[PDB]
RNA sequence: UAGCGGCGAGCGAACGGGGAGCAGCCCAGAGCCUGAAUCAGUGUGUGUGUUAGUGGAAGCGUCUGGAAAGGCGCGCGAUACAGGGUGACAGCCCCGUACACAAAAAUGCACAUGCUGUGAGCUCGAUGAGUAGGGCGGGACACGUGGUAUCCUGUCUGAAUAUGGGGGGACCAUCCUCCAAGGCUAAAUACUCCUGACUGACCGAUAGUGAACCAGUACCGUGAGGGAAAGGCGAAAAGAACCCCGGCGAGGGGAGUGAAAAAGAACCUGAAACCGUGUACGUACAAGCAGUGGGAGCACGCUUAGGCGUGUGACUGCGUACCUUUUGUAUAAUGGGUCAGCGACUUAUAUUCUGUAGCAAGGUUAACCGAAUAGGGGAGCCGAAGGGAAACCGAGUCUUAACU
């Protein structure tokens, strides 16, 4: 319906912006925790190989010499060397399905509802590649290092945002809920881009 | 208004909640709780693909002689759609979207199957009484 | 990745070492005692404490059996003429009354005495 | 990947309306069946319970 | 999968489909024309990289502290808040940083050029003989001679020559397809002594390289060869003038440095074993896994007694450690002297159940493309039909001559 009061703009939008679903945690939280496991192309567990600097097979003569039983050095019990199951660089990126993937996002607008959901516009006027005065455009609503991303989509110069960890940009189809949900109020924003089954920012 | 009794509180993401039950058997490893052991425990098959015990013998008795259809396949057309996305023109050869026989093929013959026509200058060459009098509402023909 | 054992280690032996009385030599000093002695201790404990509601009362009859049958009637009889009441039955423990009011006592051998039919 | 025992495949490959794909059945054949008449019919095949689960694994999508 | 295989173990295709990439040309020869496209080596130029670089923003105050980057107040840069460094953690102190410039010369690749060689183009011709087959022996084709096609051959033979010759998995006919015995050709794959930048749910001095340190050193061996131990004062050496004991010792005690020397060079934190001095109690007529249950006394502590807390424990009931291995389990069966750190059901893909989520007679994509977690791609995999060994039939179908 309306997405509550706008500050500056006349009000806001209905869109679909899928059925509108509740949440059911059980999905998301698998697309979340896969998705800290996407870019892995590779991952280190360098230190390996039960056979270390093995420059050397068992010398040490098995019966007698008193207590003993000895045998090989790559030996996982020697302090010397030798690290047992070893390890290895795997892929740990574990795929979600595509319809999974999709499922459940911005569930945002409604729960978030006297937070996020806003629409406004990409800011148009922006400088050249200008981020100090943004603060005049941070306060359009006041939403500053409270974090928050845009989803203007346009590779403009609004990737002027620049920071320790506050305003993010992406704005645009690339963008994954695990980021609409480590912000404070994603402005949406984008405008009419925000349609039904492709309410993609 | 915000109040100044410093944090905020409105609602736009942190996270998303979760995707089921069951992430972790407990692996990765062994360590900690219950002492693991793997090599499951006994000491026989330690390292995996030791598929001791062959499947094929024992269970590798009797084998019958057998061939091969060269037909690639001989698809039905379907599911007693002929004509409606069938190209309307009713015969049937290969550019379809909901029922389509895939083109590499010999022959046809379809079967009756779902709900047909309203109109159908059914061809295919093909046949059945499924077809013959399912279909006949409309356009008869079987050519070859 | 680290296991660094290290870490619980100390804390494991440490609380198990604290076997304040020290009892005897590597007792207390080695790591040994815990399982060894410590686990006996929780044994012989796990036993006595449940055993020895009787070894009190084993005491209770010795004395009463040694005060009752002085001024007549032994501890045979004398819970037996006690036996007879329609509430006249409070149990021994505070049966040590002995020791404190042998005049109740002694007024209380009376209660079986001349209770026995 | 999971690599189906082709064996098995050869052997009782099939699937009913519901699984427990029908195996097969004879015995003696194609060796001593220069005995018994009625008792040897090939008929068609069966599967079973007991032991159905044994025999799955192979399949997965359908096949032949 | 087909097939090969003591048809053992095991070996293991292709047709065909989806893509990356994508071009074809020379001599077997003469004539006409005639230095023409095409390459190669070379001098040159331009683009764009490699080898030095240049500019590059914006902070004060007060508090604590040895020291401010930290607290608190306000203030400014941001196409720059990557990172590093600075006396505790800095966008605004320094190096950088986004961005924007830059090369005498020297070269990589591109295009362009000149020189040299090459030789275009048209016509009419020519068309790869010890070769193809084949007998013997072998090797290669997924194919272990098998009925074994085809490829290369050691060895011995040996043809037609384009109305001719090869192939289509023994072989023959027919049909189809292609020209072998001459050659050239752009467009990926492997590895790390080393180079610079950068990253790490990688270690943090028994780890991690054998080596964080004058380590392949010291050592050890005739030798080849083997192969260590070993990090930390503090912000600053301000590393302790001077005085005193002493052998002009060692070692220490003051004084001074310092926030600290309860940081003094053995130097951060400094545990455990192990070794002492002091104090409370027990203890020299009493037998044993040394404790546990009961328990008086004594030393302190209790409270406006109230019958208690801490230590120690005379006397007394009980009562043979742990481990391992064993029938033996207190067992005199196994394992463990003790402590600290490390030490064992993981991982990949496949298949099947269960829970859960999506969608539904439909579900789902793979590689790959990519305005990369989107969207696109439905090749394909599974299910809605089954029966029969199969052809075949099909809610039926096999069985049987049978309709049961
Ligand atoms: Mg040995
Ligand atoms: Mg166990
Ligand atoms: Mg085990
Ligand atoms: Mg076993
Ligand atoms: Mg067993
Ligand atoms: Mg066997
Ligand atoms: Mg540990
Ligand atoms: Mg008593
Ligand atoms: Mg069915
Ligand atoms: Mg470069
Ligand atoms: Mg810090
Ligand atoms: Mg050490
Ligand atoms: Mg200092
Ligand atoms: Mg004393
Ligand atoms: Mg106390
Ligand atoms: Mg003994
Ligand atoms: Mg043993
Ligand atoms: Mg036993
Ligand atoms: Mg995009
Ligand atoms: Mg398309």
């Amino acid at each position: 319906m309306e997405l509550v009061l706008k500050d500056a703009q006349s009000a806001l939008t209905v869109s679909e912006t899928t059925f509108g679903r509740d949440f059911n945690e059980a999905l998301v939280h698998q697309v979340v925790v896969a998705y800290a496991a996407g870019a892995r192309q590779g991952t280190r567990a360098q230190k390996t190989r039960a056979e270390v600097t093995g420059s050397g097979k068992k010398p040490w003569r098995q019966k007698g010499t008193g207590r003993a039983r000895s045998g090989s050095i790559k030996s996982p019990i020697w302090r010397s060397g030798g690290v047992t199951f070893a390890a290895r660089p795997q892929d740990h990126s574990q795929k979600v399905n595509k319809k999974m993937y999709r499922g459940a996002l911005k569930s945002i607008l409604s729960e978030l509802v006297r937070q996020d959901r806003l629409i406004v516009v990409e800011k148009f006027s922006v400088e050249a590649p200008k981020t100090k005065l943004l603060a005049q455009k941070l306060k359009d609503m006041a939403l500053e290092d409270v974090l928050i991303i845009t989803g203007e989509l346009d590779e403009n110069l609004f990737l002027a945002a620049r920071n320790l960890h506050k305003v993010d940009v992406r704005d645009a189809t690339g963008i994954d809920p695990v980021s609409l949900i480590a912000f404070d109020k994603v402005v949406m924003t984008a405008d009419a881009v925000k349609q039904v089954e492709e309410m993609l920012a | 208004m915000r109040l100044n009794t410093l944090s905020p509180a409105e609602g736009s993401k942190k996270a998303g909640k979760r995707l089921g039950r069951g992430i972790g058997s407990g692996l990765g490893k062994t360590g900690g709780r219950g002492h693991k052991g793997q090599k499951s425990r006994s000491g026989g098959g330690v390292r995996r693909g030791f598929e001791g015990g062959q499947m094929p013998l024992y269970r590798r008795l009797p084998k019958f002689g057998f061939t091969s259809r060269k037909a690639a396949i001989t698809a039905e057309i379907r599911l007693s759609d002929l004509a409606k996305v069938e190209g309307g023109v009713v015969d049937l050869n290969t550019l379809k979207a909901a029922n389509i026989i895939g083109i590499q093929i010999e022959f046809a013959k379809v079967i009756l199957a779902g709900e047909v026509t309203t109109p159908v200058t059914v061809r295919g060459l093909r046949v059945t009484k499924g077809a013959r009098a399912a279909i006949e509402a409309a356009g008869g023909k079987i050519e070859e | 990745a680290r296991v660094k054992r290290g870490v619980i280690a100390r804390a494991r032996h440490k609380k198990i070492l604290k076997q304040a009385k020290g009892y005897y030599g590597a007792r207390s000093r080695v790591y040994r005692v815990a399982f060894q002695a410590v686990i006996k201790a929780g044994q012989y404990a796990y036993r006595d404490r449940r055993q020895r509601k009787r070894q009190f009362r084993q005491l209770w009859i010795a004395r009463i059996n040694a005060a009752a049958r002085q001024n007549g009637i032994s501890y045979s009889k004398f819970i037996n003429g006690l036996k007879k009441a329609s509430v006249e039955i409070d149990r021994k423990i505070l049966a040590d009354i002995a020791v404190f009011d042998k005049v109740a006592f002694t007024a209380l051998v009376e209660k079986a005495k001349a209770a026995l039919a | 990947p999971k690599i189906k025992t082709v064996r098995g495949a050869a052997k009782r490959f099939k699937k009913t309306g519901k699984g427990g794909f029908k195996h097969k059945h004879a015995n003696l054949r194609h060796i001593l069946t220069k005995k018994a008449t009625k008792r040897k019919r090939h008929l068609r095949p069966k599967a079973m319970v007991s032991k159905g689960d044994l025999g799955l694994v192979i399949a997965c999508l359908p096949y032949a």
